[PDB]
């Protein structure tokens, strides 16, 4: 298969994504949900990871680690530890709006998806991490997961299969950085969401110091149907070390901002105008695109013709796919401001642990606040690019690359705008 | 400088040379004593960017 896209909703995973059938357990059973989990349970670890080898899935989070080999390093013998499956809901990355919408509306994918992952990795119970604010949402997994215990799904012997299996809702309280994997476990034990050093990584000491894996919510959710439908349907779709479906946000300056879930190699362009309506004002109108939520970095609309919106196609042009958000920002953008808003982001959320990133991501606040205003000299873009370079790649956790990474975007395709924004500032203040 | 042309000439025949060309008093010539601040240049490392010590 050469061209992708125009995904069929015979083939979508999470049916339901819209709320427009009951979120609860009779709908969720109604759709496929718990359907032979049973039978899932008791071929073991070795398969269940096997069928998500097979399936190419890889790490939903937004670094694309490939899942099976992630969760296949608690596939080890106890050492009177207990092992933890630990789900990442916090999602804090702008652009981002998917796992609440698998949440909210479908819970029982999410809590099947515990079961048969905890069941792969050996896992004692699952934490299922979700942001603070997402109160509501956070209610209703927890009526999900009241209706998985009271139906025998979950608990002591989970799907009558002799496996005792947990799930806990943890709340966050409000900190974009308590979705980074250590600082989330970190935020778990009920300290402060500063980021563990890796090694250890938290198969050998994670939550509690016990064996762990956190695995977004939207590579957890999809486990079931990959056990169920088979790993081959969804290595069928997208390129290779590209496989399956993935739920994309459209946020920004489209007709139609919206969740879609859709095949993995799809055109940016095809993506945009068939779910979202097309950007305001036609494709014309289009001036760049953060292809993966805020930690990406943009692309302008020469490169948004003909890329495919997977991880190796982003890479190639220099990008990243992350968390698939698709911000789109129109000709009428001010785009040093929305750059700048986001490094703002990204000082405002920092936890200040290690020093390029406590100090360096506010520098480039301020740098990049002195070049929406245009208060700054050329000389000064190359040195911020040092300064991005300095932090990428020196701090503890990728918060500190999601910080640079937008500079380094913004820098490369629009140097000439920060350069005319900065002598018209000279011309009229001097 | 002061000098009357009897006695500079006089002083410029016993010495054989022109004296006055080339005085040893100095006068108006010289600089003046409250100058212009300066403005003074910066050195070759006084750069923004690949500027890295080590190099
Ligand atoms: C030979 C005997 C002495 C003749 C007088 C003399 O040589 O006068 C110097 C007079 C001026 O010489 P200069 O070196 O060119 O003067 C430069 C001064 O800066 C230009 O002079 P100035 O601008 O400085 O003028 C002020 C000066 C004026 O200078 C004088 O009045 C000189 C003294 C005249 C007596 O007055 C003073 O400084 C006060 C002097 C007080 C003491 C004088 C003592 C004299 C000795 C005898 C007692 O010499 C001439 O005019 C040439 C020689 C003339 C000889 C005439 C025939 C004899
Ligand atoms: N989903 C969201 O809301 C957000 C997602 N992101 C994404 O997060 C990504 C960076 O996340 P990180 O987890 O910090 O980076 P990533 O390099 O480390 O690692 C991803 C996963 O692979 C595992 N892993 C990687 N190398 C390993 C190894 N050698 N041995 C064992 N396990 C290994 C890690 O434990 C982790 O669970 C970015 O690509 C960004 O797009 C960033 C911000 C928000
Ligand atoms: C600053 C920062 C914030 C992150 N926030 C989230 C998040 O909110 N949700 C998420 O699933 N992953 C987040 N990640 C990625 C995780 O570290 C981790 O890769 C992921 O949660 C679990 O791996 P997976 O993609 O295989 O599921 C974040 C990473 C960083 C550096
Ligand atoms: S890079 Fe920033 S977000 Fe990460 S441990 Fe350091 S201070 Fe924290």
């Amino acid at each position: 298969k050469t061209s992708f896209g125009s995904l069929k909703d015979e083939d979508r995973i999470f049916t339901n994504l819209y709320g427009r059938h009951d979120w609860r357990l009779k709908g969720a059973q109604s759709r496929g949900d718990w359907y032979k989990t049973k039978e899932i349970l008791l071929k073991g670890p070795d398969w269940i990871l096997g069928e998500v080898k097979t399936s190419g899935l890889r790490g939903r989070g937004g670094a694309g680690f490939p899942t099976g080999l992630k969760w296949s390093f608690m596939n080890k013998p106890s050492d009177g530890r207990p092992k933890y499956l630990v789900v990442n809901a916090d999602e804090g990355e702008p652009g981002t709006c998917k796992d609440r919408e698998i949440i909210r509306h479908d819970p029982h994918k999410l809590v099947e998806g515990c079961l048969v992952g905890g069941r792969a990795m050996g896992a004692r119970a699952a934490y299922i991490y979700i942001r603070g604010e997402f109160y509501n949402e956070a209610s209703n997994l927890q009526v999900a997961i009241r209706e998985a215990y009271e139906a025998g799904l979950i608990g002591k012997n989970a799907c009558g299969s002799g496996y005792d299996f947990d799930v806990f809702v943890v709340r966050g309280a409000g900190a974009y950085i308590c979705g980074e994997e250590t600082a989330l476990i970190e935020s778990i034990e009920g300290k402060q969401g500063k980021p563990r050093l890796k090694p250890p990584f938290p198969a050998d000491v994670g939550v509690f110091g016990c064996p762990t894996t956190v695995a977004n919510v939207e590579t957890v959710a999809v486990s079931p149907t990959i056990c169920r439908r088979g790993g081959a349907w969804f290595a069928s779709f997208g390129r290779e070390r590209n496989s399956g479906t993935k739920l994309f946000n459209i946020s920004g300056h489209v007709n139609n901002p919206c969740t879609v879930e859709e095949e993995m190699s799809v055109p940016l362009k095809e993506l945009i105008e068939k779910h979202a309506g097309g950007v305001t004002g036609g494709w014309d109108n289009l001036l760049a695109v953060i292809p993966g939520g805020s930690s990406t970095p943009l692309i302008p609309k020469s490169v948004c013709e003909t890329v495919l919106m997977d991880f190796d196609a982003l890479i190639q042009a220099q990008t990243g796919l992350g968390t698939a958000a698709v911000i789109v920002m129109d000709r009428s953008t001010d785009i040093v401001k929305a750059i700048a808003r986001l490094i703002e982001f990204y000082k405002h959320e920092s936890c200040g642990q290690c020093t390029p990133c406590r100090e360096g991501v506010d520098w480039m606040n301020k740098v990049m606040a002195r070049f929406v205003r245009g208060d700054a000299r050329p000389a000064e873009i190359d040195s911020l690019w040092e300064i991005s370079k300095q932090i990428e790649g020196h701090t503890i956790c990728a918060l500190g690359d999601g910080a640079a990474w937008p500079v380094q975007g913004l820098i490369r395709h629009f140097r000439p705008e920060l350069e005319e924004r900065m002598q018209r500032f000279a011309q009229q203040h001097q | 400088a002061s000098a009357t042309r009897l006695i500079q000439g006089l002083r410029n025949w016993a010495s054989g040379r022109d004296l006055q060309a080339k005085l040893q008093l100095r006068y108006q010539e010289i600089s003046k004593r409250t100058q212009p601040p300066p403005k003074l240049p910066v050195g070759p490392s006084h750069r923004l960017s690949n500027n890295y010590y080590c190099a």
